[PDB]
This record gives structure tokens, C-alpha cells and sequence, in this order.
């Protein structure tokens, strides 16, 4: 909804603090960890599946990352 | 919890006379937060010595105070007949409220 | 140079509402703070009042917390006080003070040299 | 003097060129400035605020729906026709019920249905725009007297706050005792309007940029707009229910305040109550100091016995600062200030009261002074009764080099090309240097937008890593400015 | 049939009686016994503290701030057992029978 | 799932995981709300008060 | 926040239409598309990085469209 799109890359960042520095720089890799916790199969199919593509480990371990990541 | 300096002091003229305050860590022994005062008994009080220290405009460079720990205290020099007013104190706290003292009443005669 | 002058009261009645202003001049009355002392005759001066602002926030005390409401008027350039459920004690002299809010308009630290300025006072009775 | 215990202050010096220097000043910091005449002074910038601001798109946050009403019609022939389709306060949407003997109608198949109910708001949040003239900062002047209980305080109107405008010009500041100073503010391209919106809440308000305030998915209305009953996305905040194939129904959505406020992280909160008063973002101000006295000049030496009334005590930048009071006769005269190594040979360490003064009475003043790196004495009078004075300041030999470079690129990371600007005409160096980041921060600027905390740092290390496996010496430019810069700035972002 | 609720949530709420407190920067962490409160919340920061603050010592001194959460608008979510969970269903046969 | 007037059917490990402040089934002057820091953020502008 | 996790795949499917279906069915379509049409360069960008990383032109295009999904 309109609580998405939550205007981090804008420019416009002075020094001082923002409405939720420090409470919304982190909340990203918690739901993705709890959601990892709560979803493991996924994981272990990204990783199944990001293992038989990617004839190197860099782009095997960068597809594995970005298929977690992409999945809430 | 508030401020506990003495009933009433008085003097000869021309000594020093001291009126200290015992406050907490909370109100005196940990900031830099106490006034002085004096009042007059038909006169609103004005004050009369800043943070620790430091003196206001006007008053003639006599009134020294010192701050020794919990301990806040007012040293006045050279005791004149105009000197007989109620000596109330203050201070701020780190909870936001400001307390005072008990008060002392000076006398030279 | 900077005076402060209240509003005198004559005589109150035990449960009533006192009510006592504050007309500033020699400032400018958005950038200064107004606070409110009471002294019980020949006792202990009890801080009542609470830190005003441009906006005119407060600071509940202890004592005071449930039984006290403070108002302003920026467009007039004073400050209301206002005591209600008055009890016998409650009787003593009103006073003010002159206390320098911080430039980012919002007032925690207090001033150095605070309480430079005090109005007259205007006492109360209650019976 | 109110730069004092204020963390991430800064010094300049060198006036050098004519009689100017350029400094750039936040609302967290504030400037401490030096020459070897001309006595310290401390620029704040206090206020920063809009005078009139027009609106220019109103939002809806929290809605209702009445006058649900409802039409179908037999299938196979056309479309339901309902009288409130045609006001638009009225949300509608066309949907297929499935239609028989049993609904009255015959020829079983699947109608259409319409259904309507009127879109009335009870809640709005307003953006406003202003223009780059009529905006007035606040910038305060505070020399270094070294006054009596006047360092660090945020109160106390010992300095002089002058207004500056960009109808304005030169603005002169005279300040008793040490002259006139003038500055060259630039006020028109501090922090780039034309582009910020100042939306609002019911008691808060933000500062977004205008791409970002234009489109959200919430039902706005245009800012020229009295009798705001046309709505003009009112689908967005409606949901239509059809959950078998029976009639369908409208519902409202909530309250997106909430929800918005989780929307509005990474946008800096300004004030919005009465004024607008904004307490973030800089300016450039060029500062011409031909005007400038000392205040202590044609006065003489000192006849001795000070006595210190404070205990010294080190701030951060390892600048210690001390309480001295006079006893004597001659009252105005200067103190003889300094501070020396061990065994009396070197003056090392200098002053940042520079020409302390005795004024008027035994009245306490404040000295502010920068020791060397390790024991030190102070000297605080002639001979007849000194005060030496140990003092031991900790690292401060090479720890500051770095420090001191953590502060320029953490400088060079908030501000962009203007970090350049912290300095005097350096004409091969200065004027390179901010071309060559300003068309590196223009090519950085058309990139990496929307991208977060996490992904500078992910395709940072993306970047290093194509660099680290590469060959014919695009290894080095492919880390040394694109790599390291932007994991740097992956962590220092998002303040 | 029986519900039995589980855990609720709150929506909409509000914060009444704030309070703060400061200290001196080498002196520790600040304390309230408002902190030990449930029904208050809290956390640790920290300010600048100089001369200007009435402090001494130059540094920064740690800050609590407090405020009475009080909710107004809940989510009950309740849930139900396996039993008690009567289903109803209709039998009809193709009577040719009229309406 | 209950709001005021609306229902929902969610299932358990969603309802348990949803970052808002919460109080078991009985309230009886409930005023321990668990993870009240979900639904407050505290501001610290310039490093002066919070 | 809690408009996060939205409560998308797990389980529960019948025959009913849900809360928000052709509402929240296509709702991260419409955001990314609006998300690549007002900031292009990080998507030229990523093309590039994701034409540089990658052998095939297959994990080309899985590590663009990742690298195009994963911002917000
Ligand atoms: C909070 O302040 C209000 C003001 O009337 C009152 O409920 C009470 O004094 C305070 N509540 C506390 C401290 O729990
Ligand atoms: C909406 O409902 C009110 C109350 O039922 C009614 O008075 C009004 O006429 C309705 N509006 C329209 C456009 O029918």
C-alpha cells in the first residue's frame, strides 16, 4: 500500500537524524530473518536451485542471496 | 527531598557569615544548578548569585559562593545594616523539577 | 528594563477556582519562559509553575500534578494561572519568573543564570 | 562561547587571499573561525524557515462510505445503469453475479452488476511547496570573549542573530567591542527547493522531495480546491468484494496514518505548527573579516595573581578551557596566557581566546586554549605569583590526522560538492576538486536513487569484486572510486 | 460455537506522562523508577553535557525518557478447538416441483 | 481475527509473528502491553534532547 | 511494519475471493514499474552489472531481474 515505497533513496539526507534512523535500518534483515526462521524449505530449494545454476561460487552464493531476498 | 540549610544566622558586622546548603546527588552534587536569593519582607526576591558561582549585574562583588561535594553554600563578606533579608536557595534537578530551600534569616544586630 | 506585573486578588473560598495573569513587557514573549512560586507566609518557597514555551508545553511537578492547569496567550503576551480544588493551605503569595527558552524553540536545559526577573506577587485567601 | 560542549565543531583559519573565507554550517554544528588578528568568533545556524508556503496536492487518510446503493441486470444485455455513477463522489465498480430462474431474471447466465457509495473524507494530509525567495534563515554570531559563565550555552543573548534573506544582501553584523563583520551568504542554493514538499499530519509534518510526494497510492485531490468532495483515486482506498458469484459490496480501508508513518522513514521532520520552521540542511556563507577589532588591543599588561575559580577540563577536540579570576589593580589589561613544555624553553600550543582580556571588575573569564599531545605547562601570569598548571592530553599525535580525515569524507558524505567549500581560493586545488566531484557526484547522483542501507553495501562488494578479478588496470579504478567509496557510503548513509 | 481469545493487539494508541532524566558523562547511566514500570516505556540514549548544560567535565551524558503507553483501538484475535464447529448442509432432491 | 466490525480466518504462526504490542487473552486491567517499542519511536535530533 | 508480511502463501486457498485479490494481486507489478520509469540508472546499472556477472545469457537475465526485484 502507501506503506510501502519508504523514501530511503532520495538524496535530502542532512546530518541530522531522520524520522526512523535506527529503527528502519535494521527492520529489513529482521523480517527477512524471521521469515527464514518461519520458511526454511525455500532456502533450501534457493539453494538447490542456485547451486545447479552459476558455473562459479561468486554468482552461486549472489543468487542465493538475491532469491532469499526477493521472497518476503 | 529538598534543601536543608540552617533557621537563621546573625553576625558583628564586618565578619563573614555563611549559609550552606546539604543536597542531593541528584540536585546540587551533581550539576552546576544553584541560585541564591535574597528577600526583603515588603519586596518580591531577586536574585542574587548564578550557577555556582557567578554574580549578577548590580551587586557588589561581596557575596562569594563555593560548592565543596553535596555541600552548596553562600560566604558574604563585609556585613552592612542592608543585608537583613530572607536568604532562600534553589536549585535544578536532573528529574526537570526545581527545588529550594528552607530559609535563613540574617541579622547583624 | 524587563518588568513583570500580575493581577491582584482579594479573597477565595476553600473548593473554588483562583485565577491570577501575568502581563509581560520589556521582551519579547515567545522566547522567554514563565514559571510560578508559591511561598506560604514566612515558610518555603514551592515551585508550582511549569515551563512555558512559544508553543507552551509543561512539566508536571510532584505535588501539583492532578489538581493544576496553567494556560498562555502569545497574541495578548501573558500567562495564566489557575489553582483549582483549593484547600485551606493553599493560601500564599503568587509569584512569577523570567527564565530564557533555548533558540530551537523547545526548552529542557534551563538557563544558567535562571530567575532574573520576578513580578511583584499577589496574595490569596482562602476561608 | 556557545561553541563550547557542542560536539562536531570545526575550525577554520587562514584569511588568507583578500580578507575572506568561505565556511559551510549545519544545524547540528556550529564554526569556530581563527586568523592570526581578527578574534575568534562561533556561527551557529539556528533557524531556518518558510514564509509562505502555497499547497500543492491534498491527500486522503482516513475515509467512509455511505449511501451504499447497489443495480444489476439479466445477462446478455448491456451493462447496469445507476443514477449515482454519474456524480464522482460516488466509487463504482462493474462486476458478474451468475443469474438464473431463481434470481428472476431467465435465460441463465452471468449478468452485470454495478454498486456505488459515496466517497466522503475525514481526514486530510497537505503538502505544501515554497519558493527559494522568502524563506529566512537565523544565524548567530557569538565572539570569543571569554565572558563570564557565557561558554556553551545555548541560551544567553551575548552574541548577535542576524536574519538573512536571498532578497537580501552583504548584512552587516555589528557586534560591540570588535567591529563589524560582514558575510556573503548564499542562501538560494543551501538545500535545494523547488523540489521539497512539507506534507503534514494532524500535529507533525515531514520534508519529501516533490517526485516522491506526487505519486503515493492514497486518493488526492488538487491544492486549488475548496469543497474537497472530488477525490480523484478513490480506488485506492476501497476494496470491492465479490467472493462468490452473489451481489458484491463495497468496504472502507482504514487509516493509512500509521501506515504512512512507517512511508515516511529517511525524510527529515520539520515543524509545521506555527511557522514554518525547519531545523535541518546548511548554508554556504562567505565571510569577510576586513572590519574586524580585537577588543583588547591598546590595553596594557597585567600586574599578576589571578586565580582560577573553575577547575580546567579537556572537551572533545582536546581543547581545554579554564576559569580565571583577576586579583589586582589596573583592571582593564590583557593575561599574559601561555602555554609552555617542561623545563620553560618552547611556547608550543596555541589560544582560541586569543587576546584574553581583565574587564571592568574581578569578574571570571574564560580562557580556551589547545595543549600539545602530552605534559605541558600553563603559565597564567608574570613572575611575582604565577599559576603553572599541569596538564596531560591524551594520543592527539596521530590519532587526530585520522580523525580529522574521518571528519572531512563523513563531511564529503553529507554534503557534496559543497564540503568543498570549507575553505579559502585554492584556485588549482579547491575549484578542481569540487568540478570533478560535482560531475562525479552528478554521474553517482543518476544512480544508486531508491537504493538503500543494504544494496550500496550488496553491489558495493558486487563492484570490488568485479575489480579484484579483472586485468588490464581497470582493477584500480574499478575499486579506488567506485568499491570502497560506495561501501563507505553504504555505511554512512541514512542519518 | 465457543471462542476462546488468544492474544491481542493494540491499534491506535497514546502517550500520556513523560518523563526524563539526565546525567553527567563519566557518572554512569540515569534511572527512574518509572523505568521498572510496565505500562512505561523507555530507552537509553545519549546527550551533550558541558558547562552550558550546568554540568562540567565536557562530554556525553547518558538520557532516559519515559511515556505511559496507553492503548485505545484492540484486535482480539480470538481461536476455537476442533470440536463445537457445526457445519450445515442443505439436501434437496430434483422434485419437479414449481419455484 | 477481529477488528471492530470486521472479521478475518488467519492462521496461528502469521497471527503470532506480527510486529504490534500484544497482551494475552485476559486483560483485567491489562496495562502490560510485551513489545510496546513496535508502535513508539523516539527522536534524538543534533544530539541534544530526546 | 505489520503491512508487511502480507500473508500471501500459506495455505488456506478455497474457492472464495480472498480480501484483496486484483488489488493485491498486482500491486508489486504496478510499484516496480513506477519504482524503474522514476529512477532508470540503477536499472541501466544493473544491467551492467548483470551483463558483466554471469556467463549465460540466461543467469544474465535471472541476476537482472533479481537485481531489479530486490530494490524497493
Ligand atoms: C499523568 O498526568 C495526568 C494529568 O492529570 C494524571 O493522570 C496523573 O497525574 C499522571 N499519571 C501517572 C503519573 O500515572
Ligand atoms: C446520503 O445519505 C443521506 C442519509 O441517508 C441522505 O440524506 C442523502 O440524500 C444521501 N445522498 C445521496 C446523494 O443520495
Amino acid at each position: 500500500s502507501v506503506a510501502l515505497v519508504p523514501h530511503v533513496g532520495m538524496g535530502l539526507e542532512t546530518r541530522t537524524e531522520t524520522w526512523m534512523s535506527s529503527e528502519g535500518a535494521w527492520k529489513h534483515a529482521q523480517r527477512i530473518e524471521t521469515w527464514i526462521l518461519r520458511h526454511p524449505g525455500f532456502t533450501i530449494m534457493a539453494a538447490i536451485l542456485a547451486y545447479t545454476i552459476g558455473t562459479t561460487h561468486f554468482q552461486r552464493a549472489l543468487i542465493f542471496i538475491l532469491l532469499t531476498a526477493v521472497a518476503p | 527531598s529538598a534543601l536543608t540549610q540552617p533557621a537563621s544566622v546573625s553576625g558583628s558586622p564586618g565578619q563573614s557569615i555563611t549559609i550552606s546548603c546539604t543536597g542531593t546527588s541528584s540536585d546540587v552534587g551533581g550539576f552546576n544548578y544553584v541560585s541564591w536569593f535574597q528577600q526583603h519582607p515588603g519586596k518580591a526576591p531577586k536574585l542574587m548569585l548564578y550557577d555556582v558561582t557567578s554574580r549578577p549585574s548590580g551587586v557588589s562583588s561581596r557575596f562569594s559562593g563555593s560548592k565543596s561535594g553535596n555541600t552548596a553554600s553562600l560566604t558574604i563578606s563585609g556585613l552592612q545594616a542592608e543585608d537583613e533579608a530572607d536568604y532562600y536557595c534553589s536549585s535544578h534537578t536532573s528529574r526537570g523539577t526545581w527545588v529550594f530551600g528552607g530559609g535563613t534569616k540574617l541579622t547583624v544586630l | 528594563e524587563v518588568q513583570l506585573v500580575e493581577s491582584g486578588a482579594e479573597v477565595k473560598k476553600p473548593g473554588a477556582s483562583v485565577k491570577v495573569s501575568c502581563k509581560a513587557s520589556g521582551y519579547t514573549f515567545t522566547s522567554y519562559a514563565m514559571h510560578w512560586v508559591r511561598q506560604a507566609p514566612g515558610q518555603r518557597l514551592e515551585w508550582m509553575g511549569w515551563i512555558n514555551a512559544g508553543n507552551g508545553n509543561t512539566k508536571y511537578s510532584q505535588k501539583f500534578q492532578d489538581r493544576v492547569t496553567i494556560t498562555r496567550d502569545t497574541s495578548a503576551s501573558t500567562a495564566y494561572m489557575e489553582l483549582s480544588s483549593l484547600r485551606s493551605e493553599d493560601t500564599a503569595i503568587y509569584y512569577c519568573a523570567r527564565d530564557k527558552v533555548d533558540d530551537y524553540g523547545d526548552y529542557w536545559f534551563p538557563t544558567l543564570w535562571y530567575f532574573d526577573y520576578w513580578g511583584q506577587g499577589t496574595l490569596v485567601t482562602v476561608s | 562561547m556557545r561553541c563550547i560542549g557542542i560536539s562536531n565543531r570545526d575550525f577554520v583559519e587562514g584569511v588568507s587571499g583578500g580578507s575572506w573565507v568561505d565556511i559551510v554550517l549545519e544545524h547540528g554544528s556550529c564554526v569556530t573561525t581563527m586568523a592570526k588578528n581578527k578574534p575568534t568568533l562561533d556561527f551557529e545556524l539556528i533557524e531556518t524557515e518558510a514564509k509562505q508556503p502555497a499547497t500543492l496536492r491534498k491527500y486522503c487518510i482516513e475515509a467512509k462510505l455511505t449511501n451504499t446503493t447497489t443495480d444489476s441486470r439479466c445477462p446478455t444485455q448491456g451493462e447496469p445503469s445507476l443514477n449515482e455513477e454519474q456524480d464522482k463522489r460516488f466509487v463504482c465498480k462493474h462486476s458478474m453475479v451468475d443469474r438464473g430462474w431463481g434470481n428472476g431474471c431467465g435465460l441463465f447466465g452471468k449478468g452485470g452488476i454495478v454498486t456505488c457509495a459515496m466517497f466522503t473524507c475525514k481526514k486530510n494530509m497537505k503538502g505544501k511547496v515554497v519558493q527559494p525567495e522568502n524563506l529566512e534563515y537565523t544565524i548567530v554570531i557569538t565572539p570569543h570573549s571569554g565572558e563570564e559563565h557565557a561558554v556553551g550555552n545555548d541560551t544567553g543573548k551575548h552574541g548577535k542573530e542576524i536574519k538573512i534573506t536571498p532578497q537580501s544582501s552583504i548584512t552587516e553584523a555589528e557586534l560591540t567591542g570588535y567591529g563589524t563583520v560582514t558575510m556573503e551568504c548564499s542562501p538560494r542554493t543551501g538545500l535545494d527547493f523547488n523540489e521539497m514538499v512539507l506534507l503534514q499530519m494532524e500535529n507533525k509534518a515531514w520534508l519529501v522531495h516533490r517526485q516522491w510526494f506526487l505519486d503515493l497510492p492514497l486518493p488526492w485531490l488538487p491544492g486549488a480546491d475548496t469543497q474537497g468532495s472530488n477525490w480523484i483515486q478513490k480506488e485506492t482506498l476501497v476494496t470491492f468484494k465479490n467472493p462468490h458469484a452473489k451481489k458484491q459490496d463495497v468496504v472502507v480501508l482504514g487509516s493509512q496514518e500509521g501506515a504512512m508513518h512507517t512511508a515516511l522513514t529517511g525524510a527529515t521532520e520539520i515543524q509545521m505548527s506555527s511557522g514554518n520552521l525547519l531545523f535541518t540542511g546548511h548554508l554556504k556563507c562567505r565571510l569577510r573579516m576586513d572590519k574586524l577589532q580585537l577588543k583588547g588591543m591598546s590595553y596594557s599588561m597585567c600586574t599578576g595573581k589571578f586565580k582560577v575559580v573553575k577547575e580546567i577540563a579537556e572537551t572533545q577536540h582536546g581543547t581545554i578551557v579554564i576559569r580565571v579570576q583577576y586579583e589586582g589593580d589596573g583592571s582593564p589589561c590583557k593575561i599574559p596566557f601561555e602555554i609552555m613544555d617542561l623545563e620553560k624553553r618552547h611556547v608550543l600550543g596555541r589560544l582560541i581566546t586569543v587576546n584574553p582580556i581583565v574587564t571592568e571588575k574581578d569578574s571570571p573569564v574564560n580562557i580556551e586554549a589547545e595543549p600539545p599531545f602530552g605534559d605541558s605547562y600553563i603559565i597564567i601570569g608574570v613572575e611575582p605569583g604565577q599559576l603553572k598548571l599541569n596538564w596531560f592530553k591524551k594520543g592527539s599525535s596521530i590519532g587526530q590526522m585520522i580523525e580529522t580525515t574521518m571528519r572531512g569524507a563523513k563531511r564529503m558524505a553529507i554534503l557534496g560538492d559543497t564540503a568543498w567549500d570549507f575553505g579559502s581560493l585554492g584556485g588549482v586545488f579547491t575549484s578542481i576538486g569540487k568540478a570533478l566531484h560535482q560531475v562525479f557526484g552528478a554521474i553517482y547522483g543518476a544512480a544508486f536513487s531508491g537504493v538503500s542501507w543494504i544494496m550500496k553495501i550488496l553491489i558495493g562488494v558486487i563492484i570490488t569484486w568485479i575489480g579484484m578479478n579483472s586485468r588490464s588496470t581497470s582493477l584500480s579504478v574499478s575499486l579506488v572510486l567506485v568499491g570502497v567509496v560506495t561501501l563507505y557510503l553504504g555505511v554512512m548513509v541514512q542519518a
